[PDB]
């Protein structure tokens, strides 16, 4: 696995036994995940939302095969004050994915 | 050797420390706020730039800037007392150097915080054959850590079982070295640190089933094996069986967070009875609690500024 | 995630941010996960199993005391993480396995 959010939420994951990354700019987030992607790592990786909100693209455009790093826009602490507003998130997917927004 | 001289800078240092009001007002900042407050503190004299890293980096060089000369400036009888009270980052960086030669990654991996002996030492000691060899190229005269890790040193060559029973002897020897001292409360104090290391030891290890007796240590005066075998087992009443000592307060509680918060507190009010002694050296480890509770507080205020913390999110924090 | 951030936050204020980086270097082999087989609908996707480092822990004496409830914090947080993983990943084939069929529908039927 990896994630990808701060290096203070990425020393979380490294004690875990869990390997981290982190970047301040979304340019060095997609830089970091373009090496981890280049790197390929176990088959998982989370990006937080503050950095990249939908991080299909790296895998997208290079690892356009396989499915295989399997991407995750995570929530970052400092927004996890107010929870990703999680509805919200959920209400993008199902408009992103079959591309009719209606109420659950 | 001279336990005045030293006190009179002690004194000055004590001199230098923030009230309660500067961690008070600091409730409601926005790490702007609390770079100005840190601009006018002492601890942001090594204030280098924005950021919590730069912030921690500055107050860690305040830390050994203020703190590290306390190590030194001492000879003799009150520089042995005086080096066991620095102590728990050496062992750390002994333990990260112990874990890093059983590992396999490189030595400049852990960033080996500011001890009692020479970094340099730290480095060449990344590169020993023997463990012995190890504990000789560290070997001070007053360090308790080189007598501990040699006479822990006859098991194996390297192991993680030979590192966690090198803290019980360290742990152990140092409580051999608060009772070969004619300190009237060092030997309280740390007597205390040992019990409360205790207590940790069980709660961290409540639940998990393995023997007691070779995780209990001793040292102790608050607690007993057969109280430390009740903690083993889920029985909060010989956590309410502490009365008159000095965990009083520690009572009712099961979960561990809050649990060493107490004992921390506990530590902290046994701490503030070294002002009494104003001739011998407990002042001196009085001042150094008292900039260490100063390091949580700022530490837990950079966090708090840097993530936006609520009030009521650290308020469990600043009670003592 | 709110109670691991809160254990990461307590660890590094209260305890030093060297030596949780000294206990965080020093690490378990980090490895495990695997994406095996799931079948749905004419496809198979990766799915994906835990790490389980867990049984092989450091420190059984915790030198520090709030660093390893972190510890035990950020395994449970990876374990929710992975289950997330491998329930949005199903998610998003049959989505997309839908309007695949919708549009063949649609093309099936105003061209032939």
């Amino acid at each position: 696995m990896a994630v990808i959010a701060d290096p203070e939420t990425a020393q979380g994951f490294r004690l875990a036994g869990l390997e981290g990354y982190g970047a301040s700019s979304a340019e060095e987030a997609q830089s970091l995940l373009e090496t981890l992607v280049e790197r390929g790592g176990y088959a998982l990786v989370a990006v937080d939302e503050a950095l990249l909100p939908d991080p299909e693209r790296a895998v997208e455009r290079l690892m356009r095969g396989r499915d295989l790093p399997v991407l995750l826009p995570i929530a970052g602490l400092k927004e996890a004050f107010q929870g990703h507003d999680v509805e919200g998130y959920m209400r993008e997917l199902v408009r992103k994915t079959i591309g009719f927004d209606i109420k659950l | 050797d001279d336990f005045a001289y030293l006190n009179a800078r002690v004194r000055v240092r004590r001199g230098t420390l923030l009230k309660e009001s500067f961690f008070q007002e600091a409730l409601d900042l926005s790490f702007a706020d609390f770079l100005r407050l840190l601009s006018e503190t002492v601890y942001g004299g090594e204030l280098a730039g924005q950021g919590l890293p730069d912030v921690d980096r500055a107050v860690l060089r305040t830390q050994a800037k203020l703190v590290g000369d306390l190590p030194r400036l001492v000879t003799g009888e009150a520089r042995e007392a005086v080096r066991l009270l620095l102590l728990r980052n050496d062992l750390h960086n002994l333990q990260a150097l112990l874990r890093a030669k059983a590992t396999g990654r490189p030595f400049e991996e852990v960033l080996l915080l500011p001890g009692t002996l020479r970094e340099e030492v730290w480095r060449q000691a990344y590169e020993a054959q023997d463990p012995a060899g190890m504990a000789q190229v560290l070997a001070v005269p007053g360090h308790p850590l080189a007598r501990a890790l040699r006479a822990v040193l006859r098991e194996t060559q390297d192991l993680a079982r030979v590192e966690a029973l090198l803290a019980k002897r360290f742990f152990e020897d140092v409580a051999k070295a608060a009772k070969g001292l004619d300190q009237p409360a060092l030997r309280d104090y740390l007597a205390l640190e040992v019990d409360a290391e205790n207590l940790r030891t069980a709660f961290k290890l409540q639940g998990s089933g393995l023997a007691p007796d070779a995780f209990f240590l001793k040292g102790g005066r608050f607690v007993d094996r057969v109280r430390f075998a009740r903690l083993m087992e889920g029985d909060y009443a010989v956590l309410d069986e502490l009365s008159g000592t000095p965990f009083s307060g520690l009572s009712g509680v099961r979960d561990l967070k809050a649990l060493e918060r107490g004992l921390r507190c506990v530590l902290l009010k046994e701490a503030k009875k070294g002002v009494q002694d104003p001739l011998g050296v407990g002042l001196v480890l009085a001042y150094v609690k008292e900039r260490e509770w100063e390091a949580v507080r700022l530490r837990l205020l950079a966090r708090r500024a840097y993530f936006g913390l609520p009030r009521a999110q650290v308020e469990e924090e600043v009670v003592c | 995630a709110k109670e691991a951030y809160a254990a990461l936050l307590l660890a590094q204020a209260f305890d030093g941010p060297e030596v949780v980086a000294g206990a965080a270097l020093g690490v378990p082999p980090l490895e495990g996960v695997e994406a095996e087989v799931e079948n749905v609908w004419g496809s198979k996707v990766p799915r994906l199993k835990a790490t389980f480092p867990d049984g092989a822990l450091l420190s059984p004496v915790g030198t520090p005391a709030y660093t390893l409830e972190a510890s035990r914090a950020f395994r449970r947080y990876a374990e929710a993480l992975i289950r997330v993983a491998n329930t949005e990943t199903r998610l998003k084939k049959i989505g997309e396995e839908i309007k695949k069929t919708t549009r063949r529908v649609n093309a099936l039927e105003q061209v032939v």
